């Protein structure tokens, strides 16, 4: 209770092992990804899928 | 950021003295003296 002001959809929920909001949420699936190799993926590499 | 060798990983969380990768960092510390890994 914040005098009537709703910051349910900013404030970070906890249901999800990251804790992020809604909107974040939003914001991280609205931006597609070129799969950059911050995560290793040599294992892939040299499986020829 | 693939693996280390040479430092122990500790359960504990101090500021950042070496950047290693994602979110991991390294010091030299006495727990004896020898690089540690650490969140
Ligand atoms: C805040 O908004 C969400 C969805 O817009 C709603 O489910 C929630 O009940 C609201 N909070 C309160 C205290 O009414």
């Amino acid at each position: 209770y914040f005098g009537g002001f709703n910051f349910s959809q900013i404030l970070p929920d906890p249901s999800k092992p990251s804790k992020r909001s809604f909107i974040e949420d939003l914001l991280f699936n609205k931006v597609t990804l070129a799969d950059a190799g911050f995560i290793k993926q040599y294992g892939d590499c040299l499986g020829d899928i | 950021a693939g693996c280390l060798i040479g430092a122990e990983y500790v359960n504990n969380s101090y500021e950042c003295d070496i950047p290693i990768g994602a979110g991991i960092c390294a010091s030299y510390q006495t727990q004896s003296q020898s690089i540690i890994a650490y969140t």
